[PDB]
RNA sequence: UAGGAAGACCGAUAGCGAACAAGUAGCGUGAGCGAAAGUUUGAAAAGUACUUUGGAAAGAGAGUGACAUAGAACCUGAAAUCGUGACAACGACAAUGGAAGUACCUUCAUUUCUCGGCCAGACCCAACCUCGCCGCGCAAUUUCCUUCCG
RNA sequence: AUCGAACCACCUAGUAGCUGGUUCACGUCGAAGUUUCCCUCAGGAUAGCUGGUGCUUGUCAAGAAGUAUUGUGCGGU
RNA sequence: GGAAUGAACCGCUUAGGGAUAUGUGGCGUCAAAACUUGUGGGCUCAUUCUCGAUACGUGAAAAGGGUGUUGGUGGAUAUCCACCGGCCCCGA
RNA sequence: GUGUAGCCCUCCCGAUGUAGACGUGGCGUGGGGGUGAGGACGAAGCCGAUGGCGCGAGCCUCGGAUGGACCCGCCUCUAGUGCAGAUCUUGGUUGGCGUAGCAAAGAUCUAACGGAAUAUUUUUAAAUGCAACGUUGGAUACUGGAGCGGGGAAGG
RNA sequence: GUUCAUAGCGACGUCGCUUUUUGAUCCUUCGAUGUCGGCUCUUCCUAACCUAGCGCCGCAGAAGACGCUAAGGGUUGGAUUGUUCACCCACUGACAGGGAACGUGAGCUGGGUUUAGACCGUCGUGAGACAGGUUGGUUUUACCCUACUUGGCUGGAGAUUGCGAGUAAAAGAUUAUCCGCGCAAAGCGGAGGCAGUCCGUUUUUUUCUGGGUCUGCCGUUGGGUGGCAUGUGCUUGGCGCU
RNA sequence: GUGAGAUUGUGAAGGGAUCUCGCAGGCAUCGUGAGGGAAGUAUGGGGUAGUACGAGAGGAACUCCCAUGCCGUGCCUCUGGUUUCUGGAGUUUGUCGAAGGGCAAGUGCUCCGACGCUAUCGCACGGUGGUUCUCGGCUGAACGCCUCUAAGCCAGAAACCAGUCCCAAGACCGGGUGCCCGU
RNA sequence: UCGAAUCGCCACUUCUCUUAUCCGGUGGGCUGCCCGCCCGGCGCCCAGUACCUUCAUUUUCACAAGAUC
């Protein structure tokens, strides 16, 4: 017999299993078409996740309510220190798919990088890439590398860089992890001899974040999100509960298939692992593009709010510390907690709406304290409205 | 197949340095599908290896309308509770022209098993079998023996293309390389040729007049 | 109540409920109900002194005895089920089964060893069964063949 | 711990046209669910189908035949 | 033993085994046989439950239509009209 | 000379089958009357990649690094005479399975002593002897006089 | 249907389809397949209510009628009743019709139906009856196999074995006997030397050995120039060291 | 051949014979993507415009701009909820002689309360190309006329396939790379 | 360590297209006919077609008792 009342099926089929993920660093799985009109150019970076906060700005859009009037936006804060691009590689295509030709390695790596290749780093022999250290830049090593390179010339098809985060300079005390995070990064735009000319100059080399990505532009996200553990359907799924005089509880699911066909389909909700899955989200404007406190202390300082401070808030962000290094500012919510590691990559979908053209200016950034109802801006702020207390006078 | 440290060891302790067992290499240009299949299916049983390049520019019988609609029937067709053991629908001509061969044997038994392990399938020519010898045809699944000329017919590559494959202009862009590669080898190598007609006619002049005689009476000169 | 004669009877789940501290132990307020259980080690206790580890129980030796794998509710000691050493292999058709071979075992039975009751091949006779090659009878071969003109 | 007639022993191995079971091998033969009567319709008796034992005979054929032919009757689909 | 599968259909009816030949049914592969037989004729093209293809097995189909193509019959004139079949298509 | 290890040799015709009938010098078990053997140089019983014989029920030999005192062939007589199932009877064994659980009445801690229950290592201390028990002192807490207080009847 | 059979209908007749009604039958189940409705959840069908695109009208516009491809998506909140059904109020683009053992009780609930108590009406001499009304009336078990959801360990191509040899690889004394450019071209470039030993069926034979040595290059002794996000490594430029 | 073992039923040396196993990989990284899943869908307002059309009555729509309903994927800066931080304060009965400090009432009770979790009760985001169906046409015969059909071609639905997105080599990747070992 | 089954190979085959198509290509004369023109290989017993020389007793079949990897 057919249902008596329809609604909605709950959640997506598209995003089966909801199992753990593979790796705990965000993967781009595809990368943005390539137009070979443009210069090359690279198309992805790797960050860390700080904390939140709020900005105030005006926006420009004719037809609407809000038009030449202040709003408030949340935003998200992602520390971004320089990438070092240490080894080429190249890709041809085949009738069942790409398949690696080779890589160049740079000559000089760092303890970082090569941590990564070792479960005990201080209690081994670290013996990693000292036979190939021995022999690169002897005659024969120099032949070799010319042989690869003329291989990517003549029958490559894509070009790719490796690089690698520099977890020493992002000096963090609750960021754990000492060996770096490796990826690959596409290059597009320009002819194939083109790429590898960009790339060969990089090699050894670091990249800053204001190279790759502009102000007032979109990205994609691609991190995974925070984990839950063994999760019934009501909150995995959002099924109904049951009335309260259900015999043996009521956050199930009351009926879960009919007699024929004779088994549980795939297709109906079931209880287990929630969160921890990688996901892929798309268009996120860029509100800023900060750089190192070391260098230009007044990073949080608008041409409408002339006092001098910082982008980290009052007593620091909640379970991370202060941000040292270059950042980037996202509008609203990107997934995962704190301290993970995130990719960005240059946007997929077309870029040509209002929302997705118009120009962002600040004009008021929060740095009020995170944990309880922060109301002081800045430290002077509040040595303002308190006096000299006890402890002072027993200074002076 | 990639061979271990044993198979090396062993090898280099006998001075063994290759080996190329019996394979037959068919063409399948212009073939008819069913007719190939069961004509190939009855000789891997009867014990022989064969590889088929050219996958997809076989040929079916009726309009690529009729054709497309014919696959997407099929496609229609998976497990309900749960579609990852359901049936599975490969879209590359030499995965279809694989599935075809293998529903004219006995599948479900080791017989069948080994048989079916003895054939091999490519789009075009890959670079690994164009130095290996002559390829064959087959006379009696050919389309200028088997179709009227007036009826239409579908090409292989072409119907899968539509249904999701997604190699048809790699398999093109190899194919026109290949033909330039050997159609410029052998432009070279007719001086080698020409001398060889040259030395043949220059003999029966200097060999013995008696051989001369027997080779005209059993018209071979 | 004392004794006798016996049996084509049963042989410890049988024969009386009871081959034994059996109308007992146990059950029910009561009238009443009511079992299991061969002490069958050895001819003879000669029923394991003594050394050593262990709190003990026991273990490792030693000794009695023809036999201790006859050590104490101890003759014989089956099946179901389990442990261990060695070996045989085996995808996913639930296993099991039938037919016909083969690969490794087995050393069970029989035969032979200067003639063999073993294994092959070719040849001869009879019988049965095939193939090549050569033919015949019949107004079946005249609703036909040929020449010429209209 | 028992009540639209307690409990215990005995008549009592109560009767059941109804349900369940019924332990070695090979060989020669081999069915019926139809007729009549029965308070008969989930059962019997009775004829038919079958097996065993034969008796009296014959040997090419008596009192042979799910078949023809010839002759002579019957019939209302 | 055959009709893929089926108590009743088709063939044939049965001691343990060889050789030879058939019955029903078959000879593209599954699967033995035309390694796709003939030095035999015609007819048919059929877009989402996908033209058709072993009786019993209705175990899938009608009335009514088609200037699809291929054959006849009866009339007119140096091609035209009326009617009847075969396969296919709509009805489905 | 019906019936066999068929007295022997030729020849011809049939051979399946539920319920059911009948035949068999057909097989097997306990005991009686006869006849003939076997056994401590090892009977019955039990074990088996021990083979041979029979269409079959079965029979016989071999091995036991099993057993320790009885037993069988043939002709006849006799019967409590042959098991895979009866929600069959009485014993034993079994997957499930080291699984389900052992969750009302609030709760224990510490030092010393006792104990075989330790402070147990050969191949510095921790990473190689864990866990748990009673008494005494101290701490914490419960019953809260309709009491896990002190006395009796019935019953034991 | 102002006329006009066929825009839209269509009597008298006649040919079908469906199994969402109810009958007809009695094939399976009586040593038991849990019997109405609602709640919850998933999926399928199309005879299309809304959403996409079209043809046609007795389509001027607006609103509509009829038909075609199309089942991807959507299809409500309440009063009364145990109700399915029914009937009203309101919102909406729309409030379409159905199947899955008349889906779904080891998922719930127990209002109804259908035990035992009791009252009423009618019937019966009576015990009692009623597909008439009414009130009250235990809803048991998953730790097994599979299916589904997550979670880990681990072999394997003769899919465990054979030694049973197939590259979406190169391009040559049969891949051996050097590299770079070049079209599987034409053609053009570069290469340390000396002594022993040990083995050897020739073409300047293979190795192993020893010094003398010259680039590229390590690890170094220090020194100064410098770049990078600036405690850590590089580029320089010499020294003596393989 | 060589290195390990074994030959376990009625005793101990010693020798032999035979049977089994091993004789080559290991660890760590960056990737490919066959196959399977599959998602966005509707409404309103501005403007077009009191326009087209209509005697009047009346009365539309597309590009474009701005919001919202249902659904989906996430997040905690703000706002709200939650307190066994028994955090700070207050307050009742009993109790340690009073005060102080506490404690019992299975968290005595009241107020405020961080971190965390969480709500369309808060916030952010939700793409690109083809093959076709119905239908409308272009050339064009059959049939010295005509005809979108017979051959051929064009445009073209929320339908179908691929891209983007999720899992991903029992899809056995002769894809790449680092170091140790062996030959 | 291994005793094994398989018994053509080539740097003349190892490029392409067509079958309503000059079946190697390609012209002319008057529908179709006539007339023209130019251009797979080796391997099977003397490393080569001369007739020089070793084969045994492995004494009548037996996996080729020999090769290849
Ligand atoms: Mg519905
Ligand atoms: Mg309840
Ligand atoms: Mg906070
Ligand atoms: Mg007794
Ligand atoms: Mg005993
Ligand atoms: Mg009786
Ligand atoms: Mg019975
Ligand atoms: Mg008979
Ligand atoms: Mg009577
Ligand atoms: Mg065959
Ligand atoms: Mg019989
Ligand atoms: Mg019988
Ligand atoms: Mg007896
Ligand atoms: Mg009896
Ligand atoms: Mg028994
Ligand atoms: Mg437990
Ligand atoms: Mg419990
Ligand atoms: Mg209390
Ligand atoms: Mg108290
Ligand atoms: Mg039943
Ligand atoms: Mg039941
Ligand atoms: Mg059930
Ligand atoms: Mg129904
Ligand atoms: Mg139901
Ligand atoms: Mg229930
Ligand atoms: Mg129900
Ligand atoms: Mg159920
Ligand atoms: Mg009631
Ligand atoms: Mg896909
Ligand atoms: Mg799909
Ligand atoms: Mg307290
Ligand atoms: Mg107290
Ligand atoms: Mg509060
Ligand atoms: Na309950
Ligand atoms: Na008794
Ligand atoms: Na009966
Ligand atoms: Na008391
Ligand atoms: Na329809």
């Amino acid at each position: 017999s057919h249902c008596k009342f329809e609604h909605p099926r709950h959640g997506h089929l598209g995003f089966l299993p909801r199992k753990r993920s593979r790796q705990i660093r965000g993967r781009a799985r595809s990368f943005p078409k390539d137009d070979p009109s443009q210069k090359p150019h690279l198309t992805s970076f790797m960050v860390y996740k700080a904390g939140m906060t709020h900005i105030v700005r005006d926006v420009d859009r004719p037809g609407s309510k809000v038009n030449k009037k202040e709003v408030v936006e949340p935003v998200t804060i992602l520390e971004a220190p320089p990438m070092v691009v240490v080894g080429i590689v190249g890709y041809r295509q085949t009738p069942v798919g790409h398949k690696t030709i080779g890589t160049v390695w740079a000559h000089h790596t760092s303890v970082e990088f090569r941590r990564r290749f070792y479960k005990n780093w201080k209690q081994s022999a670290q013996l990693a890439f000292t036979k190939r250290k021995q022999f690169a830049r002897t005659t024969e090593g120099r032949l070799a590398e010319a042989r690869t390179l003329k291989a990517f010339e003549k029958k490559a098809d894509i070009i790719r860089v490796v690089a690698h985060t520099q977890l020493r300079k992002l000096r963090n005390n609750r960021v754990g992890v000492k060996k770096a995070h490796v990826s690959e990064i596409q290059i597009n735009g320009g002819t194939i001899a083109q790429k590898i000319e960009l790339a060969k100059s990089l090699l050894e080399k670091e990249v800053r974040i204001d190279s790759v990505f502009q102000q007032s532009e979109a990205c994609d996200v691609c991190a995974v999100t925070k984990g839950h553990g063994f999760t019934g359907v009501v909150k995995r799924w959002g099924v109904a509960c049951l009335p309260r005089k259900t015999h043996r509880g009521l956050r199930k699911v009351a009926c879960i298939g009919a007699w024929h066909p004779s088994r549980v389909m795939y297709t109906v909700a079931r209880a287990g692992q929630h969160g921890y899955h990688h996901r892929t989200h798309l268009n996120k404007k860029i509100y800023q593009l900060g750089r190192a406190v070391s260098m230009e202390p007044n990073q949080a300082t608008t041409a409408y709010d002339l006092t001098a401070k910082t982008i980290t808030p009052m007593g620091g962000f909640v379970g991370y510390g202060t941000v040292r290094n270059d950042y980037v500012m996202l509008k609203g919510s990107v997934a995962g907690p704190r301290r993970r590691v995130i990719t960005l990559r240059r946007p997929m979908a077309p870029q040509t709406s209002r929302k997705l053209t118009e120009k962002i200016t600040l004009k008021f950034i929060d740095t009020s304290s995170k944990i309880g109802h922060g109301r002081f801006q800045t430290k002077k702020e509040k040595s303002q409205w308190y006096g000299p207390l006890k402890k002072d006078r027993i200074r002076r | 197949v990639l061979p271990s440290r044993r198979s090396l060891n062993r090898s280099s302790r006998k001075g063994f340095k290759k080996h190329r067992p019996d394979i037959i290499v068919i063409d399948l240009k212009d073939h008819v599908l069913g007719r190939a299949a069961a004509i190939v299916a009855k000789q891997l049983l009867l014990g022989k290896k064969i590889t088929v390049v050219r996958c997809e520019k076989l040929t079916i019988a009726g309009s690529e309308i009729r054709n497309k609609i014919k696959y997407l029937q099929f496609l229609r067709k998976r497990k309900l509770s749960n579609p990852k053991l359901g049936p599975f629908h490969h879209r590359s001509p030499s995965d279809v022209f694989i599935r075809t061969v293998r529903s004219m044997l006995p599948r479900y038994t080791k017989r069948g098993q080994r048989a079916l392990r003895q054939l091999v399938a490519y789009e075009g020519v890959p670079v690994n079998v164009v130095r290996t010898g002559g390829r064959v045809v087959i006379p009696k699944a050919q389309r200028h023996n088997c179709y009227r000329n007036e009826r239409r017919f579908t090409v292989l590559g072409n119907m899968c293309k539509h249904v999701g494959w997604k190699y048809s202009d790699v398999v093109e862009k190899l194919e026109a390389a290949r033909i330039e590669k050997s159609g410029r080898h052998h432009k070279k190598m007719e001086k080698v040729r020409v001398a060889w007609k040259n030395a043949r006619k220059e003999a029966l002049k200097k060999m013995p007049q008696k051989n001369v005689e027997v080779l005209k009476k059993f018209g071979l000169a």
